[PDB]
């Protein structure tokens, strides 16, 4: 079966949930469910997928092979 | 054959990651090959002349003084 | 694990 | 998107350019079907969910499907030297280089911009944000029935326009001498659409 | 373009109408004119099975191109030089058409300042 | 049909998980047969959110006429089990 | 689905269902989870403010003003869980939900392939034939003579008796039969 | 708010009944009884024989009948050599460019 | 022709002198064999029509109708075995005899060279039909239905008899070969116009028209399955055959005496096809579709162009087959639930998967799905009318739309949707009714393969 | 900009003042309706669960619907100045219109045909 991680590791700290909790508790309000949405920003999800990282995905080796074939076509003439 | 995880990021098989990486790298290699060899398709590559940089003598309109 | 799938009589 | 491309094909048929419309017909199927099949993989994995609001990042969790989807969206847009370019470029050229109704020209350019826009909408709400889908993960995209057809369609979406356009006979006569701001206009349009959608979503 | 901002406003009268070109005789200037020469003969273009849209004083480079494409098969990447020659001739024809357009525009200016 | 089949113990574990992640509750005093409004000192506007979270967790929706009747988490488990035809 | 709605809808129930619909449409607007959490805390604040308002005249007026505000700024394309009314997979499997009596017309050849199943089935059918009259009388003997009914069913008070009208809740085809 | 004591017992009874029924829907290994029980030859079996019959049909019925197969005339180019007649199309007059 | 009629007679002693158990098998088999024998009429190797005597003949128009009439008898017998299973032997034999007499009289009518034999038999086809309806129908409206069916037809036919007798007194013979070579322009006058009316209105009421069509749905609704089949397939074709035969002697009065009827038909087509949407009774739906279809036949025959006659013949044959099929399909479900309402049984694709393909194929033939011959007729009629006036295609097209609409509605709300779980009495499909649908459908495939047979005299 | 109902786009019953009613007569009506509906539900389920049932369940409401939409019409029909006029137009208006349409088109045609000036180059089949 599937074992469930420990419910206690889900911490607001280190996410935009912290910013939201602060903006809320400023005016006296607290977000209880905050922790149930935490895994979406922790672990391997923790990060930021920016537009260039997606488009240019594979540009490195593509450029490398482009250079390889360009040099080969120079060698061959 | 997978292990369905809960609230956690799963591990990936080398197959899919490498195959998508290869597809994208192939796309970019093609876009660079065709661009270096054939750049005269996205850009003009035929000088669009100036219709105002021509010479009446070369078009035909006479002096207009008297003709 | 396997389950009986209910179906009409397709003999006829 | 398909309805929009059909409208564009009819535009092409309006300025006496049928062969171009058919070439777009042939080049469009590749990336459009690859797009549908990437969507179908995503839907089969996320338990019939079809609403981008509950999709989230798909790069990390489906890199292959995601790369194929990006290739499809690019081919749908200009993205020079893919399958879509070799038709849509000449479409835009013919429309902006013929005695056409100005309103049609204008809204066609606007619609290419919007093409880039909603392509980016998909790429954003499905490939670049953080998860909104349920917490249990039952994702699998390793079955060879899912990968081989998609990658064949990807090879298509990449090379097929070049291949065809170079193997076909010359049907019409393309106008190939126009100002810079008309030969580079489709690319400008798509790029501005990308940027505008990126800003609106951020 | 701007040929439209000068016509649809700001003295339409002195800008050309594309439907009627030329609207002045060829002898209004250019005392002598070498009527354009067409290399290719009708029989060549009929035998090569061209389209009426393709026989526009640039059919000879097009014939060389189709011949190259036939002989160089399945090497469809060859025949790229012949494509450039056809494109060049078509560009020159488009230049000549632009020249006719601008010539008529300038003649219209005369009728404005002659009166 | 690629998702692992649903089993009661898993349902209960995930429900208690979602609940422990609710800041207005004390994990120590939590169990099934526990009542939200009486044992756990909650109100109806919080039970609404509880059921919403159950939905977002299991990926389906529970009507209000039935949700209104869910106070003990064992009731939630039994509802989710009768809806998804689990028997073990 | 399993329960039958009452004659009329109380005020608290109205308020709870408004709360639910508002939070769902707000999730639909606030696509990102943090944004949604924030504006949901705000919405709960807006509700809890008038929570101890005892009067009813003003309570219903606030409720109707809230319904108006909700109909306004209402997401035209709100999220709808797939297997729920308006969803993609609403009745997508209602074509494979063949009832059980379709087996009473099966051919003995088709049956010989599933013998244990049909032995069990005959056991169940005997169970039903036995419990029928008892549950019928249990129903007829405990109908409130006040004259108003409630649509809800009673349980099996007596031991050894099965709950009345169970053969259609039980025997109900599964929810994803393939 | 909440299940009444009667509705709850009703649910419990219906529940044990349902969970017996569904358990009965479970199959035994011996059911269904189901009695009693060349690399790409598909190519041959599904291409070669069909090609044989189709070539027969075409060549001996469709051809051997008039105006059934009609081909746009093949392109002829200056410098080519017609085959049947051996005719040689003169090349083109020399370009001024 | 005797070789087709005398066997159809001896079928009767075969019906009565047979053991109660073997009475159905014998008659069914020998009726199939007679349908076979009727296939010699298709041996036409010339433009010279077959005259067998001074009384019996068969042209390319009558041969398809004769073959259809000889082929429908065994299908009716089969369809009529689930009901009558609890009736006495003598009643079953009487039913079979009614059907055989109908077959015989219809073969005669289509083989007749003279119009008086045609009229006598055209009218004799009322007795067995009325008997079938009123004696073996199930509801009380049997009787009003039979009354309508009798008296519309008779009030239309009497003037026809008067006009035939007038033509006799004027020309010397009512033979159809003679009246075609010995013809004269009809001077335009009110007398000859009333003659046209007399010659036409009997058939127009039998096709039927739009204004006079209420006798058809009452009958079909209140008629047992066999009566509905024969009626829809043949007893309407009767009027078109009569008009096609008799319109040669009414020239040129047909040029300006047609506008009323062309118009009524073109408009009632739309009206009836629209009725077929808001209609609770499946049989009434089929009947109104039949009316919508026969309107085209009437218009076509009125404009009397070759394309028109051809399309009319094709549509007659195809509509007969497909309407008999649809009534068989409806009665299939009727025998289970004993209700004609199309809303009660609305998930029958989850129990009868194969019988649904018959529904699908029929409703596709009901609408014009090509290359069906239900479509070639409609298409050539559309073309003839367009040539007549280019403004007919408007109504033709909206009729097409409505046709697709109500056929799809039929099959959706009958087969597709959620099954009615309380219908525990939905026994699986009988091999017999499945054979019925197969026998109705396969001939459509075969005709679509060889349409040269159902074109008519014009081609 | 608040909602304005329409015969198709109706009122969602949450902007209807008849649902926000605590009146005891209204609630008595609601209770009577639920009583009727539960009575009918039990009468239907006692058949739907009867294991001594071998036939479908007859619905008399549907029978009434059909008897009313087909057979109860003419007896409950009496002529009126509105009924008669709507019938007259619905029957003889489209006919008149299309008659004049076809007549004009065909007169114009046949005129050109007798006169000439109308070409039918390759019409061969009509
Ligand atoms: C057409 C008009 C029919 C009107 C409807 C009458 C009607 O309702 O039927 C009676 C029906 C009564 O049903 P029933 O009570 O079961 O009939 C028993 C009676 O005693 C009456 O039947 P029965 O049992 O007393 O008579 C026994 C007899 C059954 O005969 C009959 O009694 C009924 C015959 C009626 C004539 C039907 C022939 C129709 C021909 C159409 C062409 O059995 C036979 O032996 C058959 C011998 C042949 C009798 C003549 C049949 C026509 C001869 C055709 C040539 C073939 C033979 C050479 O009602
Ligand atoms: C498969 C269905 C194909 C339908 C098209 C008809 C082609 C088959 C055919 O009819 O040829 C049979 C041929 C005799 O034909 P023939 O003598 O010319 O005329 C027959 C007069 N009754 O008899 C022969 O020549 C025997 C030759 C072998 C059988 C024919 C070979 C297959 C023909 C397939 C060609 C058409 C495929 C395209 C059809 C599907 C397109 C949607």
């Amino acid at each position: 079966k599937m074992e469930l991680p420990d419910y206690r590791q889900w911490k607001i700290e280190g996410t935009p949930l912290e910013t939201v909790q602060k903006k809320l508790a400023a005016r006296g309000l607290r977000d209880p469910w905050a922790r149930n949405e935490a895994w979406r920003y922790m672990g391997g999800f923790a990060g930021n997928i920016t537009f260039p990282s997606v488009i240019l995905k594979g540009f490195k080796w593509g450029f490398a092979a482009f250079v390889v074939a360009l040099g080969a076509e120079y060698f061959l003439d | 054959h997978i292990q369905p995880r809960y609230r956690e990021f799963p591990q990936l098989t080398r197959s899919q990651v490498i195959q998508g990486e290869f597809l994208s790298s192939l796309m970019w290699f093609w876009i660079l090959w065709r661009f270096w060899h054939d750049s005269d398709a996205v850009l003009g590559h035929f000088s669009y002349p100036d219709p105002s940089q021509w010479t009446d003598e070369e078009l035909g309109i006479p002096p207009d003084d008297e003709d | 694990k396997r389950l009986f799938v209910v179906k009409p009589s397709l003999y006829y | 998107s398909t309805s929009s491309q059909l409208g564009l094909m009819m535009v092409t048929l309006g300025m006496n350019q049928p062969h171009l419309a058919f070439l777009h017909i042939c080049t469009h199927a590749f990336f459009k079907a690859m797009l549908f099949m990437c969507s179908g993989s995503i839907i089969h994995s996320l338990a019939d969910e079809q609403d981008i609001r509950k999709m989230g990042n798909i790069t990390k969790i489906m890199p292959f499907t995601s790369s194929c989807l990006v290739i499809g969206s690019l081919a749908l847009t200009g993205m020079p030297f893919l399958t879509g370019f070799y038709s849509k470029d000449l479409i835009i050229e013919a429309i902006n280089t013929c005695n056409t109704n100005a309103w049609a020209l204008l809204i066609t350019l606007i619609a290419t911009s919007m093409t880039a826009m909603y392509s980016m909408r998909i790429i954003y709400f499905v490939t670049m944000t953080k998860p909104r889908f349920p917490p249990l993960i039952s994702i699998n995209e390793n079955d060879p029935d899912l990968m081989n057809p998609i990658k064949r369609l990807a090879f298509g979406s990449i090379f097929a326009g070049f291949v065809i356009s170079y193997n076909i006979p010359p049907t019409s006569i393309p106008v190939l001498t126009m100002p810079w701001f008309l030969k580079t206009t489709a690319l400008i349009i798509s790029v501005l659409g990308f940027l505008i959608a990126l800003e609106l979503n951020n | 373009g701007a040929h439209l901002t000068r016509r649809y406003l700001w003295d339409a009268s002195v800008e050309p109408d594309p439907e009627k070109i030329p609207s002045f005789p060829p002898d209004l200037g250019f005392p002598e004119r070498k009527e354009r020469v067409m290399v290719a003969t009708q029989q060549e273009m009929m035998d090569a099975q061209l389209t009426l849209q393709q026989r526009d004083y640039c059919a000879h480079y097009l014939i060389r191109l189709l011949k190259c494409k036939r002989d160089s098969f399945p090497n469809f990447l060859a025949c790229k030089h012949e494509q450039h020659d056809w494109d060049y001739c078509e560009h020159l024809d488009y230049v000549k058409r632009m020249k006719e357009f601008e010539r008529e525009r300038r003649l219209l200016q005369r009728k404005k300042r002659r009166a | 049909s690629d998702a692992p089949p649903l089993t009661l113990d898993g349902i209960k574990d995930r429900v208690l998980y979602v609940l422990k992640l609710y800041d207005k509750i004390d994990p120590e005093k939590l169990s099934v047969n526990s009542h939200f409004m009486k044992d756990l000192g909650l109100d109806s506007l919080d039970q609404v959110e509880i059921i919403m979270a159950m939905e977002d967790e299991f990926g389906f929706e529970i009507p209000d006429i039935d949700a209104e009747k869910l106070m003990c988490p064992q009731e939630i488990v039994d509802y989710i089990a009768d809806k998804k035809d689990v028997y073990e | 689905a399993f329960c039958a709605p009452p004659a009329y809808l109380t005020h608290q129930q109205k308020v709870l269902r408004l709360y639910k619909r508002a939070l769902r449409h707000l999730e639909s607007w606030c696509i990102h989870r943090d944004k949604y959490r924030y504006f949901a805390c705000l919405m709960r604040a807006r509700f809890e403010e008038h929570k101890n308002e005892k009067d009813m005249m003003r309570a219903t007026q606030l409720l109707r003003e809230a319904e108006e505000e909700f109909w306004q700024n209402q997401h035209p394309q709100p999220y709808i869980f797939p297997d729920s009314p308006g969803g993609t997979s609403f009745e997508r499997y209602e074509c494979y939900k063949v009832p059980e009596w379709c087996l009473d017309y099966w051919h003995p050849s088709e049956k010989a392939m599933y013998p244990d199943y049909f032995s069990k089935r005959e056991q169940w059918k005997k169970l039903r034939m036995e419990s029928w009259d008892r549950e019928v009388k249990q129903l007829q003997e405990e109908t409130s003579p006040d004259g108003i009914m409630t649509e809800a069913l009673p349980p099996a008070r007596r031991e050894g008796d099965l709950p009345p009208l169970w053969w259609h809740i039980v025997t109900r085809p599964r929810e994803r039969p393939t | 708010s909440g299940y009444t004591p009667d509705e709850k017992l009703r649910l419990q009874q219906l529940r044990e009944l349902r969970r017996r029924w569904l358990k009965d829907q479970e199959l035994s290994p011996r059911e269904p009884v189901l009695p009693p029980r060349r690399s790409s030859l598909f190519a041959v079996s599904h291409v070669l024989i069909p090609m044989w019959f189709v070539h027969y049909y075409v060549k001996y019925h469709m051809a051997t009948k008039p105006y059934t197969i009609v081909s746009s005339k093949p392109r002829i180019f200056p410098g080519d050599t017609i085959l049947e007649t051996g005719e040689v199309i003169p090349p083109m007059r020399d370009f001024p460019d | 022709m005797l070789k087709i009629i005398l066997p159809s007679l001896m079928l009767l002693p075969l019906t009565w002198l047979s053991s109660p158990k073997k009475t159905w098998t014998n008659v069914t088999s020998y009726s199939f064999l007679i349908s076979l024998t009727s296939l010699t009429l298709l041996w036409q190797t010339d433009e010279n029509y077959k005259n067998f005597s001074n009384m019996f003949s068969s042209d390319p128009l009558s041969t398809p109708l004769i073959i259809l009439t000889a082929w429908l008898l065994p299908l009716m017998l089969m369809a009529s075995q689930n009901h009558l299973k609890k009736d006495n032997n003598v009643l079953q034999k009487l039913y079979i005899s009614m059907l055989i007499s109908l077959q015989i009289l219809l073969i005669m009518t289509f083989s007749a060279t003279e119009l008086i034999m045609f009229y006598i038999l055209f009218e004799a086809t009322l007795i067995p039909t009325l008997i079938i309806i009123t004696r073996w129908g199930n509801q009380t409206e049997r009787l009003n239905a039979g009354i309508y069916f009798l008296f519309y037809t008779l009030i239309g036919s009497i003037p026809l008899l008067i006009a035939l007798i007038l033509i006799q007194n004027h020309v010397g013979t009512l033979n159809l070969m003679i009246l075609s070579f010995t013809t004269h322009t009809l001077d335009a006058s009110w007398s000859n116009n009333l003659l046209w009316l007399a010659c036409m209105m009997a058939f127009l009421i039998k096709m039927p028209l739009y204004g006079v069509h209420l006798w058809l749905p009452k009958a079909h609704v209140e008629a047992p399955i066999a009566g509905s089949m024969i009626l829809a397939a043949i007893l309407l074709k009767l009027g078109s055959y009569g008009m096609i035969r008799i319109s040669i002697i009414l020239d040129p009065l047909t040029k300006y005496m047609a506008y009323p009827f062309i118009l009524l038909s073109l408009w009632g087509m739309i009206m009836t096809s629209s009725i077929c949407l808001r209609q609770t009774d499946l049989k009434s739906l089929i009947a109104y579709s039949s009316v919508s279809h026969m309107a085209l036949v009437i218009a076509s025959i009125m404009i009397q162009t070759p394309w028109s006659f051809m399309g009319a013949t094709m549509l007659m044959i195809a509509h007969g087959l497909t309407s008999s099929l649809l009534f068989c399909l409806a009665n299939s479900n009727y025998e289970r639930i004993h209700s004609r309402t199309m809303i009660m049984a609305r998930g029958l694709q989850m129990v009868f998967p194969l019988m649904a393909t018959w529904w699908l194929m029929a409703s596709l033939a009901n609408l014009a799905l090509p290359p069906s011959i239900n479509l070639m007729g409609e298409l050539f009629i559309t073309m003839s009318l367009f040539s007549w006036s280019n403004f007919t295609i408007i109504l033709m097209g909206i009729n097409i739309i409505i046709t697709g609409m109500y056929s799809m509605y039929m099959i959706i709300t009958t087969q597709r949707g959620k099954l009615t779980n309380h219908m525990i009495n939905l026994q699986p499909s009988h091999t017999r009714e499945l054979t019925l649908m197969a026998l109705h459908m396969i001939p459509l495939i075969l005709l679509t393969t060889s349409p040269k047979l159902i074109t008519g005299l014009t081609m | 900009s608040k909602y304005k109902p329409a015969p198709l786009a109706t009122l969602p019953s949450t902007l209807d003042p008849a649902e926000y009613d605590v009146s005891p007569e209204t609630r008595r009506a609601q209770v009577e309706r639920l009583s009727i509906r539960a009575r009918l539900k039990r009468e239907y389920l006692l058949q739907y669960n009867d294991p001594k049932r071998v036939s479908h369940i007859e619905d008399p409401a549907l029978i009434r619907w059909t008897y009313a939409r087909s057979a109860n019409i003419y007896p409950n029909f009496r002529p009126t100045p509105k009924n008669s006029l709507l019938g007259a137009v619905a029957g003889f208006g489209p006919l008149i219109f299309w008659y004049y349409v076809f007549k004009t088109d065909r007169d114009r045609k046949e005129r050109l045909i007798q006169e000439g000036k109308l070409d039918r180059k390759f019409n061969i089949s009509y």
